[PDB]
């Protein structure tokens, strides 16, 4: 796929709106894309690593943080991906709190 | 082939991995709108830009709508 | 004339106020020690008059 239409794809799912309804939404999308079109960033995927670990402790659930570095570890041991810096920078960054984590399935 | 299902293979496990990743994180972002942030991310670009506009079309359907 | 005084003092202002915010803006990045910038304003004037603004790449 063209990322351009790409965009729009990601705001019907993120919005029940049809991409004929609105053009607002993927013209802000075509705004912030837009000029900054080539990757620029940097990445230390090291560092965030171990800024995962300390909010992990921080829940005070230790056993936990013990478990995403072995789960942190598999995406290095596999490696099909482009960066796996980006993915995790992006779910970092949109983080809420849980309080503490009432709970986690762990798979 | 053995190495073809094996590449699809290694797609859908760290789909599998990352989807504990997301919810651990606390994010609002399921399955389906994961897909197309690893694929937008297998090409490469700016994970600040992402993040900056799903701030904005999360708030674009709950003070919107 | 005096406008073009006023004209000259309003130049004069605007340069100083600038370079005022950008030397403690300068300043405040750094590390008893915090006691010239917390001196120089002693109950504010010209102390934070813009926000410092951000925003994601």
């Amino acid at each position: 796929k063209s990322p351009n239409v790409l965009l729009q794809n990601l705001c019907c799912r993120i919005l029940g709106r049809s991409e004929a309804d609105v053009a607002q939404q993927f013209q802000y999308a075509v705004r912030v894309i837009g000029s900054n079109f080539a990757p620029t960033v940097e990445r230390d995927e090291f560092l965030v690593a171990e800024k995962i670990k300390k909010e992990l402790i921080r829940q005070r659930r230790e056993a936990d943080a013990a478990l995403f570095s072995e789960l942190h570890r598999k995406l290095h041991s596999q490696g099909v991906l482009k960066n796996k810096w980006s993915i995790l920078y992006l779910l970092l960054s949109l983080s809420e709190d849980p309080r503490r984590q009432p709970s986690k399935v762990s798979s | 082939a053995a190495a073809a299902a094996a590449n699809l293979n290694a797609v859908r496990e760290t789909m599998d991995v990352l989807l504990e990743i997301s919810r651990i994180l606390n994010t609002g972002l399921d399955m389906e709108t994961l897909s197309i942030c690893v694929r937008l991310c297998e090409q490469g670009i700016n994970p600040e830009a992402l993040s900056s506009v799903i701030k904005e079309l999360r708030k674009a359907t709950e003070a919107l709508k | 004339l005096v406008s073009g005084f006023e004209a000259t003092i309003n130049k004069f202002d605007k340069n100083f106020s600038a370079h005022l915010l950008d030397l403690l803006a300068r300043l405040s990045i750094y590390s008893g020690m915090a006691s010239v910038i917390s001196r120089l304003d002693f109950n504010g004037f010209y102390t934070e008059r813009l926000e410092r603004l951000s925003a994601e790449r």
